C-alpha cells in the first residue's frame, strides 16, 4: 500500500509539484514505501545561496551579545594626580598615570560594555530562507521523507547502522511535527547519540540544515513546513502582531 | 531547472561554502598603512584634525543663514492641523475590482483599513479619509462609503454610480479604535461613545451638499438632485435597487461601530458581547 | 541529541502577588485585570463587573464631558453667534 | 622573543556538543509557531540590551534608565560619567559636522 | 449589571483578514481599474512573470542618484536571457536603440534603463503573463 | 542485522528495454510506451518501485520530478554510474611508467 501523498496548498498553473520517496524509518531497506509531492514554490526555488549566507549570519549574531568590557582611563583605580609638573622636570608631559600610554592604564578604544548585535531580517527574507534550504537539501539528494519517525527498537546502534546503510551523511537532522507527539523511540535513539539530531517541526532553521549534511522530515512536518512557509506568499502586510487575533490566522 | 541539476552536479552546501552576495559587503577601510595612515585622512591643524570644529549651521561667527531669515509661521500649529489621508477613485475601483473592498456591504474606515486600502496613522494626527475626485470618470461600483471628507465631485461619482455617501467624523481615540478595533477588543475597555465634531468642523458635517452624518436627511434629496443637473447625469433611484437596505444603513452619530453599541465589552477570547445594565451606565453610554 | 521543549508563551492568565515589592505597579491594577480578561477570557477569574466604571468614575467622565465636550445643540449655537457677529 | 618556543598544547572542539549541535534551534519561532513568540525573546542576557541595539551612548542610557537604581554606587557614578564623556564626543567632536 | 449575549457577527466584521483574497470574477475584462487576470492556460514560452501577491505585474519604477531611471521586471522564472531578448525586441523600435539591460539570473530580475513601466505592463498583458 | 552496504556501481542491462517494457505493461501497453505520462503518482511510484527493486539502482528524488516518461526512466537506467575511489580511477587510468601515485589515508 503506496503511502501517496498530494499536495493541498494551491500549485501556480506554470509550475508542477515536485516529487520525493517517502521512506520508513521500521526497517533497513524501507528505502520507498511511497511518494511524496512537495509544493514547488517550496522545494524547487531559485538556489539563492546569497539568502542562505545572509539568513545563516542572522541567526548566528542576532542573539550574540558579546560581554567584553574594558576600562577606560575614567575607569582605570586611580590617576586623578598630575604625576609631575608640565615644565622643568625634563620628561614627557603627564596628566594621570592611567592614561592609555602608561603600563596599567585604561584601553584608548577597547570593548565597551556588554553589546548586542541584535538585528532582525524580514520575516518573508526568512521564510525564503527556509524555503531555499530545503530546496537546496532536495536539489543535493540530502532531504529525506518518512511516513513516520517510529524505529523499531530505540538502540542507537540500529539508526547508525541504518544511516549507514541507506548512505545519509554523518549528521542526520530528523524532523517531527510537535516536540510532545515524538515517538518514545526515535527520543531515546537520539537523546544517546551526537550527531543524530531530533527536533520538532517549529525548531527548523537554516544553520542546523546545513550544519548537519542530511535532513529527515516526516509527511505531517512537509505538510507544516508547507503551510507556513507559502502563508509569508500572498500575506497582506500587517495590520499589528500576527499573534493577535485575525479573521483566518490561527 | 538548470540551477538545481548544477546544485546536484556541486558539492554540499555547508557552513563552509557561504559567501556573501558580491558588492553587498563594503570593505571596511582603517587607518593602516601607506595610503590611510599618518594623517589618517583628517588633514593638518586645525579645528578638522583635532575634531573641534564648530557646530554644524554655524558660518565662522557670520550671521548663520538660518538665524538671518526672519521667523515666519509656516509650521504653526502643524501638530494641531487635522491630516485626512486621500482615498483616490481610482484606488476605491482598484480595491474593489480586487475584491480587497467588498461593495456588498457599507464600506467604512475599518473596511478600507482591512482592506489595506488606505494607512491610517492617528498619532500622526491623521482625523480619516477623504475621497478624492482622481479617477472619477472610470468610476462605475455602486457602494456605500462613509469618510470623513469628500470632494463634491467624488460624491458626484458615486451618487451617479446609483452608490451613497456621507461624511462622518471621528476624534483621535474613535479613529484610532476604528481603524484598529481588535487591539481595543484586547484592551478589555468598554466600547467608548463615538465624540461629536468640534465647533469648527460642526457646519460641516451638519451641511447636506457635504452629506454630513449629522445633516438634516430631508435636505439630502435637494443637494443629491443639484449634483445630477450640475454634473449632467440622472440620479438612480437608489430605494428601488435591491440592496437599498444595505446603501441606506448609517451608524449612529455616536456609535463607532455598526452593530457594536457604546458601552458594550467584546470578550473575544469566549466569542460574548456583555452588555451593561445599569441604568446610569446606560444613560451615559447613550448620551 | 533532542532538543529541549520548545518555547511556550505561559499559558493562562499571570497575577502577581501584591505582597511582592518587586512586581510592577503597572501589573496592579485594573487596566491589568481588564486587559487579563480581554486576552484570556473567563479563566482570568476578574468579575466583568469590574470592567465599567464604578459610579463615581462615571459622575467624574460625565463631569469632564459636561465641562470641555459641548453638546449639539450648544455648538450649533455658538457658530450662530459667531456668524451674526461677524456679519 | 615575543614567540613561544614550544607549540601550545593541542586544542580539541567538539563540534557536536549539545550546544553546537542545537544552536539555530527555535530561532524561526516566530514564522512557524503562529507568532506566539518572537524570536528576539531567546535571547538570554543583560536585561537593558535583550532585542535591542545601539551605540554606546545608546547602551549606557539605557543600562542606566532600565537598571540605574539597581546599579551598585560606584559603578552608577561610572555610568553617569561615562554618558557624559559619550555625550560630549559625539555631540561637540568628529570630522563630520 | 452584566449581560452577556451572541452577537459577534458584528465583530467578526470587523476581524481583518491576513491571507489576500483571490481577484473575484468578473464577466468583462479588463475590469475598470484595468487589472485583467493572468491568461489561463499560461503562455508557452520559455520564461515565466509570476504576478506579485497582489496579483499586478511585476514591473517596478526605480530610480538611483536622482538621474538614473531605471524598470525592474522582477519575478522572472524560466528563461530571463529570452525575456531579455523579447524585450530588447520590444523596446528598441520605441527608443530608437537597443536598449541597455541588465540580467540579475540569480535574483531572476531584468533591469532596463530607463522609465517603460507602462508599455512594459501592457505588453506583459499581451503576452499573457 | 544490518544488511551489507550497497556498491553505488551499476552497468546498465542489455535487456533494458525489454525489461522496462514489460514493467510498463505489469503497471499500466499502448503503442510508442516510450511516451506514457508518468503523471499518476500511484503507477509512477508502481513502475519505479519495480525498477528499483529489480535493478538495484533507484531514481533521486532530485531527478524524481524530471522522470515524467518512460523515456526519462529509460535514459536514467541507461546512463551508468561507478563508485570506484578517485585512487582507483587514477590507478586504472593507464598510468605512465614515470607516473606513481600512492594514497596515505
Ligand atoms: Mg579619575
Ligand atoms: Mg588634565
Ligand atoms: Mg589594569
Ligand atoms: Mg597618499
Ligand atoms: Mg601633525
Ligand atoms: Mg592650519
Ligand atoms: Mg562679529
Ligand atoms: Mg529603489
Amino acid at each position: 500500500e503506496p503511502v501517496l501523498r498530494k499536495v493541498e496548498l494551491p500549485v501556480p498553473t506554470h509550475r508542477r509539484p515536485v516529487q520525493a520517496w517517502v521512506e520508513s524509518l521500521r526497517g533497513f531497506e524501507q528505502e520507498r514505501v511511497g511518494l511524496a509531492d512537495l509544493h514547488p514554490d517550496v522545494f524547487a526555488t531559485a538556489p539563492r545561496l546569497d539568502i542562505l549566507h545572509q539568513v545563516a549570519m542572522w541567526q548566528k549574531n542576532f542573539k550574540r551579545i558579546s560581554y567584553a568590557k574594558t576600562k577606560t582611563r575614567a575607569e582605570v583605580r586611580g590617576g586623578g594626580r598630575k604625576p609631575w609638573p608640565q615644565k622643568g622636570t625634563g620628561r614627557a608631559r603627564h596628566g594621570s598615570i592611567r592614561s592609555p600610554l602608561w603600563r596599567g592604564g585604561g584601553v584608548a578604544h577597547g570593548p565597551r560594555g556588554p553589546t548586542s548585535y541584535y538585528y532582525m531580517l524580514p520575516m518573508k527574507v526568512r521564510a525564503l530562507g527556509l524555503k531555499v534550504a530545503l530546496t537546496v537539501k532536495l536539489a543535493q539528494d540530502d532531504l529525506h521523507i518518512m511516513d513516520s519517525l517510529e524505529l523499531p527498537t530505540g538502540d542507537p546502534q540500529y539508526l547508525t547502522e541504518l544511516a549507514h546503510y541507506r548512505r545519509w551523511g554523518d549528521s542526520v537532522l530528523l524532523v517531527d511535527l510537535t516536540h510532545e507527539e515524538m515517538p518514545q523511540s526515535i527520543v531515546e535513539a537520539t537523546s544517546r547519540l551526537k550527531t543524530f539530531n531530533l527536533i520538532p517541526a517549529v525548531g527548523l532553521n537554516v544553520h542546523s540544515m546545513l550544519k548537519h549534511q542530511t535532513l529527515v522530515l516526516t509527511l505531517p512536518t512537509v505538510a507544516f513546513l508547507e503551510d507556513k512557509l507559502l502563508w509569508q506568499d500572498s500575506r497582506y502586510r500587517p495590520l499589528y502582531p500576527f499573534s493577535l487575533p485575525y479573521s483566518d490566522f490561527p | 531547472a538548470r540551477a538545481l541539476d548544477l546544485l546536484r552536479g556541486l558539492p554540499r552546501v555547508s557552513l563552509a561554502n557561504l559567501k556573501p552576495n558580491p558588492g553587498s559587503k563594503k570593505p571596511e577601510r582603517r587607518p593602516r598603512g601607506r595610503r590611510r595612515g599618518r594623517k589618517c585622512g583628517r588633514g593638518h591643524k586645525g579645528e578638522r584634525q583635532r575634531g573641534t570644529r564648530p557646530r554644524l549651521g554655524f558660518e565662522g561667527g557670520q550671521t548663520p543663514f538660518y538665524i538671518r531669515i526672519p521667523k515666519y509661521g509656516f509650521n504653526e500649529g502643524h501638530s494641531f492641523r487635522r491630516q485626512y489621508k486621500p482615498l483616490s477613485l481610482n484606488r476605491l475601483q482598484y480595491l474593489i475590482d480586487l475584491g480587497r473592498v467588498d461593495p456588498s456591504q457599507p464600506i467604512d474606515l475599518t473596511q478600507l483599513v482591512n482592506g489595506r486600502g488606505v494607512t491610517i496613522q492617528p498619532l500622526k494626527r491623521d482625523y480619516g479619509v477623504q475621497l478624492v475626485e482622481e479617477g472619477a470618470d472610470t468610476f462605475t461600483a455602486k457602494v456605500n462609503i462613509e469618510v470623513q471628507l469628500a470632494s463634491e465631485l467624488a460624491i458626484a461619482a458615486i451618487e451617479k454610480n446609483g452608490g451613497v455617501v456621507t461624511t462622518a467624523f471621528y476624534d483621535p481615540r474613535s479613529l484610532d479604535i476604528v481603524c484598529k478595533p481588535v487591539p481595543f477588543f484586547l484592551r478589555g475597555q468598554p466600547i467608548p461613545k463615538r465624540m461629536l465634531p468640534p465647533e469648527e468642523l460642526v457646519p460641516y458635517y451638519t451641511d447636506a451638499k457635504n452629506r454630513g452624518y449629522l445633516a438634516d436627511p430631508a435636505k439630502f434629496p435637494e443637494a443629491r438632485l443639484e449634483l445630477a443637473r450640475k454634473y449632467g447625469y440622472i440620479l438612480p433611484d437608489i430605494t428601488k435597487d435591491e440592496l437599498f437596505k444595505m446603501l441606506c444603513t448609517r451608524k449612529d452619530p455616536r456609535q463607532i461601530f455598526f452593530g457594536l453599541a457604546p458601552g458594550w465589552v467584546v470578550n473575544m477570547a469566549d466569542k460574548k458581547i456583555l452588555k451593561p445594565t445599569d441604568e446610569n451606565l446606560l444613560k451615559y453610554y447613550t448620551s | 541529541y533532542r532538543a529541549r521543549p520548545p518555547p511556550r508563551r505561559r499559558p493562562g492568565p499571570r497575577w502577581p502577588d501584591p505582597e511582592d515589592l518587586l512586581t510592577p505597579r503597572w501589573q496592579l491594577g485594573p487596566r491589568y485585570a481588564a486587559k487579563q480578561f480581554a486576552r484570556y477570557g473567563a479563566a482570568s477569574g476578574v468579575v466583568p463587573g469590574s470592567l465599567w466604571p464604578s459610579p463615581e468614575q462615571l459622575r467624574e467622565l460625565e463631569a469632564e464631558e459636561r465641562e470641555w465636550y459641548p453638546s449639539l445643540a450648544t455648538m450649533q449655537e455658538s457658530l450662530r453667534v459667531k456668524q451674526l457677529a461677524e456679519e | 622573543i615575543g614567540i613561544r618556543l614550544t607549540l601550545p598544547p593541542p586544542k580539541v572542539v567538539d563540534r557536536w556538543n549539545e550546544k553546537r549541535a542545537m544552536f539555530g534551534v527555535y530561532d524561526n519561532i516566530g514564522i512557524l509557531g503562529n507568532f506566539e513568540k518572537h524570536p528576539k525573546e531567546l535571547i538570554r542576557g543583560p536585561i537593558w540590551l535583550r532585542g535591542w541595539k545601539g551605540n554606546e551612548l545608546q547602551r549606557c542610557i539605557r543600562k542606566r534608565k532600565m537598571v540605574g537604581s539597581r546599579m551598585f554606587a560606584d559603578d552608577l557614578h561610572n555610568l553617569n560619567k561615562r554618558i557624559r564623556y559619550l555625550y560630549k564626543h559625539f555631540n561637540r567632536h568628529g570630522k563630520f559636522r | 449589571f452584566v449581560e452577556s449575549v451572541d452577537e459577534y457577527q458584528f465583530v467578526e466584521r470587523l476581524l481583518p483578514a491576513t491571507r489576500i483574497p483571490d481577484p473575484p470574477k468578473h464577466e468583462h475584462y479588463p475590469t475598470p481599474s484595468g487589472w485583467q487576470p493572468p491568461r489561463d492556460p499560461p503562455p508557452n514560452l520559455p520564461y515565466f512573470v509570476r504576478r506579485s501577491r497582489m496579483h499586478n505585474i511585476p514591473v517596478y519604477k526605480d530610480i538611483t542618484h536622482g538621474n538614473r531611471q531605471m524598470t525592474v521586471i522582477r519575478k522572472v522564472e524560466g528563461d530571463i536571457w529570452a525575456l531579455q531578448k523579447d524585450v530588447e525586441d520590444f523596446l528598441s523600435p520605441l527608443l530608437g536603440k537597443t536598449p541597455v539591460t541588465q540580467v540579475n539570473e540569480v535574483t531572476g530580475t531584468l533591469r532596463i534603463k530607463g522609465y517603460f513601466d507602462q508599455e512594459l505592463k501592457a505588453w506583459l498583458l499581451e503576452k499573457g503573463f | 542485522v544490518c544488511p551489507p552496504l550497497r556498491s553505488r556501481a551499476y552497468t546498465p542491462p542489455e535487456d533494458l528495454q525489454s525489461r522496462l517494457e514489460s514493467y510498463v505493461k505489469e503497471v499500466f501497453l499502448p503503442s510508442n510506451w516510450q511516451d506514457i505520462s508518468l503523471e499518476d503518482s500511484r503507477l509512477k511510484f508502481n513502475l519505479l518501485a519495480h525498477l528499483a527493486d529489480d535493478l538495484g539502482h533507484v531514481v533521486p528524488n532530485s531527478r524524481l520530478h524530471q522522470m515524467c516518461r518512460v523515456r526519462d526512466v529509460l535514459d536514467f537506467y541507461n546512463v551508468p554510474i561507478q563508485d570506484r575511489s578517485k585512487f582507483d580511477e587514477l590507478s586504472a587510468s593507464n598510468l605512465p611508467p614515470n607516473l606513481k601515485i600512492t594514497w596515505s589515508y
